């Protein structure tokens, strides 16, 4: 197994405030494949024009 | 085929793989290779059991260092020096013991090379190189990585991906550059 550096020496964690309603936004950015949104190039080989 | 101190306590090759042994001499022309004070080797590596009587030679196993390299300096100070180290009850008790030998340094440094090869099933990826297997084979044939074929390479321009290294044209065929380092050797049919 790999050394990933020391454990944290802190005895507590930072407190976390969950407020989902502040993150509920409508900022639509739908896939448009006309512009090649979200395209993984093919693994097997690569191509010209 | 030797039972000297070298095979016993210093350096042992595997008997299950094919091996080679090379003796050479660095010229003068080679200057980045520095000489040490002298040549050193281990002439004794044994354990003294916790009975203070029984001596058991510690023989070196192939692809390993001697158990005495922990107590023998990287260069032996004087011919015949001896080293000792008492063992913890966990290590077995008794002692570890060694003795070093020296040979006077030479005009030109002298070296030893040991090579060991493994023939794989399909993984034979360590091959020689020359320059027919390379450019300029400007006609048939090529044989690239996992792909066969027969083509006429030309220095063409400039269409591809350039990070992975083929280019096809809408079929199984490759038209055809990559692989050379790094240009555009576009191939053709026979
Ligand atoms: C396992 C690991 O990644 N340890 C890193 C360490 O290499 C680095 O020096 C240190 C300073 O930021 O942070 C931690
Ligand atoms: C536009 C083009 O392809 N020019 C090539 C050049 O890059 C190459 O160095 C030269 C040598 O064969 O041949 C020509």
């Amino acid at each position: 197994y790999v050394d990933v550096g020391p454990d944290s020496v802190k005895s507590a964690c930072i407190e976390v405030d969950i407020q989902q309603t502040f993150f509920d936004k409508t900022w639509p950015r739908p896939i448009d494949v006309s512009k090649a949104d979200g395209i993984i190039y093919p693994q097997g080989r690569t191509y010209s024009n | 085929s030797s039972a000297g101190p070298i095979s016993q306590f210093n350096y042992k090759q595997s008997f299950s793989n094919p091996t080679c042994l090379i003796l050479a001499t660095v010229p003068h022309n080679l200057t980045t290779i520095t000489k040490p004070l002298k040549y050193s080797y281990i002439n004794k590596c044994s354990r003294l059991l916790s009975d203070d009587r029984t001596e058991v030679p510690q023989l070196v196993n192939a692809n390993q260092y001697s158990p005495c390299v922990s107590i023998v300096p990287s260069t032996v100070w004087e011919d015949g020096d001896y080293y000792r180290k008492q063992l913890s009850p966990l290590e077995g008790g008794g002692w570890l013991v060694a003795s070093g030998s020296t040979v006077a340094m030479t005009e030109q440094l002298q070296m030893g090379f040991g090579i060991t090869v493994q023939y794989g099933t399909d993984t034979n990826s360590v091959c020689p190189k020359l320059k027919i297997a390379s450019q300029l084979g400007n006609c048939v044939e090529y044989s690239l990585y996992g792909v066969s074929g027969r083509g006429v390479f030309q220095n063409c321009t400039a269409v591809g991906v350039r990070q992975q290294r083929f280019v096809y044209d809408a079929y199984q065929n490759l038209v055809g550059y990559y692989s050379d380092d790094g240009n555009y050797y576009c191939l053709r049919a026979c």
